[PDB]
């Protein structure tokens, strides 16, 4: 898989019928789907986080979301599809991984920047004060997890 | 009558009268019996001091009135203040909050409600500042001893002191 990831870094039509016309997109069942770069370093970091690497993990990670956000300026290195997990759902991955190498000063700038960019999304909790029927996705009350084991 | 007679003491003649006859009705009359103005404070300084005397009427006393009665009577009697703080004080620390229910309740069926003891607080808190430090100071320095939360799920008092704003 760490081949695969600098295999991904390196990327003429006929005016004639050849066989490419002719194939089929491959499906995500094929063996020929082959993700991005950044799809991948996320199998990596994931296949290797089941295993307990978690020192390997850590970089790993890092390296995944230094790619997605710092790409402002390049071609764009894109997140894991909506049949993988969601970008928040990735922020998680990221400090359990860091928690495991005991990094815990990182799984807390991690668990921190992730709730001040989305703030303005989360919800008011002024249900605190008033007491099922607000609404507050799993990943917030799994950022209050994490914040709190670190 | 009696207090000039000084014959018995006024204390066993309460004490029986609260024996006798129908309690509800009798209490909710002391009560109004405190805040009269004087009319010959002998009166209120009698029953204070018989109140103070029999703590287990005192106990049903505070428990069956409502708010702003016996909030007004503490601004009257600085002599009822500590006490009375002291009984309810003493009623929230035995609830217990269930997750599932965001909410304090009690064990027993005669355990006072979140809002009856919030209620009595409540009026504590909007009446004059010879009583509002104290209620806050009682409440601060029973936060601090039962670990300075500063969220719910966790501290009666910490709910309350939020609860307030």
């Amino acid at each position: 898989l760490e081949l695969l990831v600098e295999a991904l870094n390196v990327p003429a039509p006929q005016f004639l019928i050849e066989v490419e016309l002719l194939l089929p997109p491959p499906d995500l069942a094929s063996p020929l789907h082959c993700g991005t770069q950044s799809q991948t370093k996320h199998i990596l970091a994931s296949r290797c986080l089941q295993t307990g690497r978690a020192g390997d993990a850590a970089e790993h990670y890092l390296d995944l979301l230094a790619l997605l956000l710092d790409s402002s300026e390049p071609r764009f290195s894109p997140p894991p599809s909506p049949p993988g997990p969601c970008m928040p759902e990735v922020f998680l991955e990221a400090a359990v991984a860091l928690i495991q190498a005991g990094r815990a000063q990182d799984a807390l700038t991690l668990c921190e920047e992730l709730l001040s960019r989305t703030s303005s999304l989360l919800p008011k909790m002024s249900r605190l004060w008033e007491d099922e029927l607000p609404y507050c996705p799993l990943w917030v009350s799994a950022t209050h997890l994490l914040q709190g084991q670190a | 009558e009696v207090g000039k007679a000084e014959a018995e003491r006024p204390a066993r003649f309460l004490s029986s009268l609260w024996e006798r006859l129908p309690q509800n009705n009798f209490l909710k009359v002391i009560a109004v019996a405190l805040l009269q103005p004087p009319l010959s404070g002998e009166g209120s300084q009698v029953l204070v001091h018989w109140l103070l005397g029999n703590s287990e009427v005192f106990a049903a006393f505070c428990r069956a009135l409502p708010a702003g009665l016996l909030t007004l009577v503490t601004s009257r009697h600085p002599a009822l203040s500590p006490v009375y703080l002291g009984l309810l004080t003493d009623w929230g620390q035995r609830l217990h909050y269930d997750l599932q229910k965001g909410i304090w309740v009690g064990t027993e069926s005669q355990d006072v409600p979140w809002e009856e003891l919030h209620n009595r607080f409540q009026s504590l808190c909007q009446a004059p500042p010879p009583l509002k430090d104290k209620v806050l100071t009682a409440l601060e320095t029973c936060k601090a001893q039962d670990g300075d939360f500063e969220v719910p799920g966790l501290s009666i008092w910490t709910d309350l002191l939020l609860a307030l704003r």
